[PDB]
């Protein structure tokens, strides 16, 4: 598949994998972060079947499955089933492996770092990978979209970063970490859809519920006429097909799920929402500092794929913010993916050739490393 | 594109064709072992005379 | 037997085409998807063409 | 006369006995359930008569014998009447001693745990056979069928069992046994003969309306278009020839009592009707199961050879079914045959060889053995 | 007629119905929630006979009817034959008709909306009552218990609810709603009596499994040694009668059904069961809740009278909880009648009389005034 030892790079949430080859500007395939396991005892003899079965398997053989997580709110609590995932993706489905090729990780600034220090030795004990770097999302993003300065909110799955960056600097003092992601979106969405008659509580249906929440919501520059008139007329629903040939039928709760990202509240988290977290880590920042950030919001990871999102965070960061400054917002088609693709423009820049752990550093070291050599 | 949907018709048709061949690999292996008997009559034809029992 | 397997086989040929046409009919409706959103966005690309365009001038 | 040490199979239900050798495609030799029983006092001598017969000798006799079948609703409750049966069959008629053949039994899924146990118990005491398995006939009917998924709608002479199985698990909590078999149907269709003046009272009658059913009776797919003409001209009736050169016509209950199954009403049955019964399996399994169950009722046992009835329950499962989807029916010429055939592969597929309780298990543990190592 | 008009007091489930007047301690009367319905032909005439049969008629005249239970989960599927049973419950029984009578209903805090609108709407619409407050089960359970804060497990019938209350307020992220109860419990022992030799399939087969279960059954706080040795010797068999003079005797089979509160996945349910569920609702609240909420673990609802629940609660809520921490189950003798009696509680209260909906209110805005006024 390839002829040449480019770096892989991979981003690993709690959702799915994105993963690819560096000098790309896309991963070549998506992994979720699942492993399938049956909830059934087998009667028939002869079947195939699978111990355990993982990404796009562990979906694909879902109907009698219980399909679980590794990654919580960013971590991997469960790193057996992650190497079970990694192996599918390099050996079978990317075609490459960190064994003939150097392995860049995407992560969070405050990422407990307990967490970089198993998937360096992951990498570099079980995939044999020669040379390792673990770098920022935000960092990833920005050059993915073309900027040295921004706000990134990361949108992750299971927690949004929000860090401000300056000039290629990172301003830590004004990260505003929120525990708000698109996977709690999801539980917001099923509870109302629970409301309606629709409850969505075993895997099959955990995962149908996330598949609406992708294709039917969305955010609309303004929440209260958005709801005036869909919580008073049947033309502002949408019916959705289920597995089975039923449909449900949504109505607000089609914006009321997305909307926890301006109202925190909706799943009981005490919070402002991400207008008012990236209003502050521009606004904690130095003045001069300040004008720069407020021209460069940027929109990353997942959730901005959301309708009218780019027009809401930039009309409430205005609202905040001063007046006479101009708030701009970036929101690039390369959303969701530029993570991934900074990943890839990062390990391959030439300016980054030496910021790589190599497996000898890495041996003399041990797997704490990363603490001292990435970040 | 297409490499999903034809690894799904090839693992629809695979499952299919090997309960088939489950079948029918027994099935010919014994398809003469499984024959009946002829059940012909006497019709009393091959006795010239009266029998030697007391019924006749 | 032979032309049961052979409407079988028929069949079976039928439902990978049948299957194709669904396929098909779901790629199809997914281009038409793709389409009025391809076509959305290049009239939304012209909308906004003219409301930047607008503005530039 | 066999070359190899290959299991015996014997599917045993309170109609009839299948059995044969593993390997083949079909039964050497089918019985009746039964040991007949003289009911008349002996007048002349030397006349040879036996205390009880058995299986087709039981049935050749049976102008003066009364006839008991061991199996009630799928449970064997007199082994003694199992014994004789299994005697005969294997010693003269498949002409095998299964002390040098292992042996595969078959029940039902929910069926009481004391059949498989006698079961296993007789045929390792009293036939010192060297191994046993009882078999699901669920899995002997989607092997015999060709399919991993689907109901199984055995509708046989005891029990409907209803039984859901996804690519080779069982899905138990959907399973829907149902009291509503082909011994009901026998007894429905003798009350509806006697109203037309016939009257069945003794077995010899009993078994001949087994027969009359067999040969004249059917569902169709209009129960009421098709009364309002047989219940008007005899031009839909069909005479059957009784033993003694006297004959019955039968007219609305050609159908009538086949009806039952979908009316179980008819018999004193507190049910919906395999065709809802079938649907309700369904619907009891995930969404992401359902697809491929509606898409595969497969039909097998008995009952499910009356004409019309693939292709009714496929129009009354798809009336109660969701839009969209697919409904489909398998209704194989292997039909009453294939629980037996689904035996013998079971037993011929090197993927089961592990599965057998040896007669060293047995004996160190006993019959409750069985609860451990078949299913 | 009465003293004063206080308002009547209703609790609804998908089990029993019970009712009495606000400001007693119990229920002046318990009904199954059943219409029932005859399933044969009638044929002396004059021997009364009525087409439909509410309550405790159709329970007592259950030998030739089919019973249906127009709720399932906690929410009205059949209003119609729920206006049947309020109509016998309130003015047939309690003899208060509710046109002169507030009437205080209940449903669980997520139960679907469309259910606490129809239970407003029907009391308004058919029943001409005054006013209209429908309790959320939770509050009840802790006005009759005495408490403020704590988890409401609830384990009736129809659905397990989960919720943590703190000084009366509601933590609603926390809550686990769980599709695992009774109804589920006297289904498998229904089936599980079946693989003992005693099949149950029909309306008064499965009338007599429920009273098998409320008399024979029992949780076990140590269910490994207890099935080890109720599995082993008939010394731990209970034998209970039928109403036919038959005995049956259950082991193991005694708590294991039970033990799906705890082990779910014995009916086909892919859920973590419902010591974990109390576990979440606590670990799920601010750390500053949860230390109040361990020590305060509330039982209401039935199936808490089983022996051993409270302790089998206690003990695996212990064994998920944090060392140091005590973890305290209360289990009042209000268990079962316990929502019934907060009822009467809540609907005396003085400051209760602001909370009602009149009918006024409920006609200018229709029956979604539930949830403008009610929660």
């Amino acid at each position: 598949d390839e002829d040449e030892t480019t770096a892989l790079v991979c981003d690993n949430g709690s959702g799915l994998v994105k993963a690819g080859f560096a000098g790309d500007d896309a991963p070549r395939a998506v992994f979720p972060s699942i492993v399938g396991r049956p909830r059934h005892q087998g009667v028939m003899v002869g079947m195939g079947q699978k111990d355990s079965y993982v990404g796009d398997e562990a979906q694909s053989k879902r109907g009698i499955l219980t399909l679980k997580y590794p990654i919580e709110h960013g971590i991997i609590t469960n790193w057996d089933d992650m190497e079970k995932i990694w192996h599918h993706t390099f050996y079978n489905e990317l075609r490459v492996a960190p064994e003939e090729h150097p392995t860049l990780l995407t992560e969070a600034p405050l990422n407990p770092k307990a967490n970089r220090e198993k998937m360096t030795q992951i990498m570099f004990e079980t995939f044999n990978v020669p040379a390792m770097y673990v770098a920022i999302q935000a960092v990833l993003s920005l050059y993915a979209s073309g900027r040295t300065t921004g706000i990134v909110l990361d949108s992750g799955d299971g927690v949004t970063h929000n860090v401000p960056i300056y000039e290629g600097y990172a301003l830590p003092h004004a990260i505003m970490r929120l525990d708000l992601a698109g996977r709690d979106l999801t539980d917001y969405l099923m509870k109302i859809l629970t409301e309606r008659g629709y409850s969505f509580v075993t895997t099959a249906e955990r995962e149908i519920v996330r598949d609406i929440k992708e294709k039917l919501c969305y955010v609309a520059l303004d929440f209260e006429n958005e709801m005036a008139t869909a919580a008073s007329s049947s033309s502002l629903e949408k019916s959705y097909e289920l597995p089975d040939g039923q449909v449900i039928t949504i109505g607000n709760e089609r914006f009321r799920c997305p909307e926890t990202l301006f109202q925190p509240s909706f799943i009981g988290m005490e919070s402002a929402g991400i207008h008012e977290t990236t209003y502050n880590s521009i606004m904690k920042c130095d003045i001069d500092i300040r004008k720069d950030l407020y021209a460069n919001n940027v929109m990353s990871g997942g959730t901005t794929m959301y309708p009218g999102i780019a027009d809401r965070m930039q009309k409430e960061i205005t609202a905040l913010a001063p007046s006479t400054m101009k708030i701009k917002i970036i929101a690039p088609p390369e959303r969701k993916y530029s993570v991934w693709i900074g990943g890839s423009i990062l390990a391959s820049l030439s300016t980054f050739q030496q910021m790589w752990i190599t497996k000898q550093e890495y041996d003399e070291a041990g797997p704490s490393i990363v603490h001292r050599k990435c970040f | 594109m297409q490499a999903l949907l034809g690894a799904r018709a090839k693992e629809s048709l695979d499952l299919r064709a090997h309960l088939k061949q489950v079948k029918k690999e027994d099935t010919e292996k014994e398809n003469r072992e499984v024959g009946d008997w002829r059940k012909n009559i006497d019709a009393l034809s091959g006795m010239e005379g009266r029998k030697k029992k007391f019924e006749s | 037997e032979e032309a049961e397997k052979a409407a079988d086989e028929s069949e079976r040929g039928m439902k990978v085409i049948e299957s194709r046409a669904q396929k098909d009919e779901e790629k199809m409706e997914i281009q038409e998807i793709q389409l009025k959103e391809a076509k959305h966005i290049a009239e939304d690309a012209d909308r906004k063409y003219e409301e930047v365009a607008r503005k530039l001038v």
